[PDB]
């Protein structure tokens, strides 16, 4: 059922999260290194992951099908209103639930919740990333679902600034039926609508995720001493 | 503002 144009969205989605992500985590050497044990001692290590991550979802976002056809204004709204978001789906890939936390190869690169905490953010966020985070993991989504739902998180009609809203709803729709069609290809309804109101509800769950992080990044990044230790990419990219 | 550094990652 699934067409000759869902068949290569999904093999271009595919292609680009390989070309993006790096499940040995290697670059992680050339960050800041963390600090356990002023009192935010991981901010400079977060804020070059945070950093490395935005470059990596702007390379994603510039290979969906669809996205070049936008004008660079429309593809900096999307992106800026974007990026958290998906810096947050696709650390799932690395989250494990033995101890709520993203392990990525080593100690050194495995971050729980004080982690987050050493970098500023306080529970009123943490908490509801870690149970995004579990919900998230349990939906045991195939690599298919997990490339077409941050394509769809990226181009979203409904992100303040957008100009051409029309054009970014007709290119969401099209990865949108992808994913239907995929969703229906391998589960019997009625657990494919389940799946795929599940799925919808976790971008509804972001969007909320994304004003909480927004609050508490104004709250930090006001701060000289805090802004001193990011990257100009986050300062950038974050700053509105 | 101006985005001269997400400018230049957008090719
Ligand atoms: C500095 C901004 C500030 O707000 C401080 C002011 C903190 O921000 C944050 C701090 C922690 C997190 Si996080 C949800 C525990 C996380 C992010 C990225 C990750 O990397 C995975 C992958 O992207 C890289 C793999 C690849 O591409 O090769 C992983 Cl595992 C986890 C998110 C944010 Cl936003």
């Amino acid at each position: 059922k699934l067409s000759e144009e869902q068949q290569h969205i999904i093999a271009i989605l595919l292609d680009a999260h390989h070309k993006t992500y790096d499940p040995t985590y290697a670059d992680f050497r050339d960050f800041r290194p963390p600090v356990r044990m002023s009192p935010l001692s991981m901010l400079p290590h977060l804020a070059d992951l945070v950093s490395y991550s935005i470059q990596k979802v702007i390379g994603f976002a510039k290979m969906i099908p669809g996205f070049r056809d936008l004008t660079s204004d429309d593809q900096i709204v999307l992106l800026k209103s974007s990026a958290i978001e998906v810096i947050m789906l696709r650390s799932n890939q690395s989250f494990t639930m033995d101890d709520m936390s993203w392990d990525c190869g080593s100690q050194d690169y495995k971050y729980d919740v004080t982690d987050v905490s050493k970098a500023g953010h306080t529970l009123e966020l943490i908490e509801p990333l870690i149970k995004f985070q579990v919900g998230l993991k349990k939906l045991n989504l195939h690599e298919e679902e997990h490339v077409l739902l941050m394509a769809i998180c990226i181009v979203s009609p409904d992100r303040p600034g957008v100009q051409d809203a029309k054009l970014v709803e007709a290119i969401q729709d099209r990865l949108s039926n992808t994913l239907q069609t995929y969703i229906r290809c391998r589960h019997p309804p009625p657990g494919s609508h389940q799946l795929y109101a599940k799925m919808i509800q976790k971008l509804a769950d972001l969007r909320s995720l994304n004003e909480e992080h927004s609050k508490q990044y104004r709250s930090l990044s006001f701060q000289p001493e805090n802004s001193m230790k990011l990257t100009p990419l986050v300062l950038e990219v974050f700053g509105n | 503002k101006n985005h001269p550094m997400l400018m230049n990652l957008l090719k």
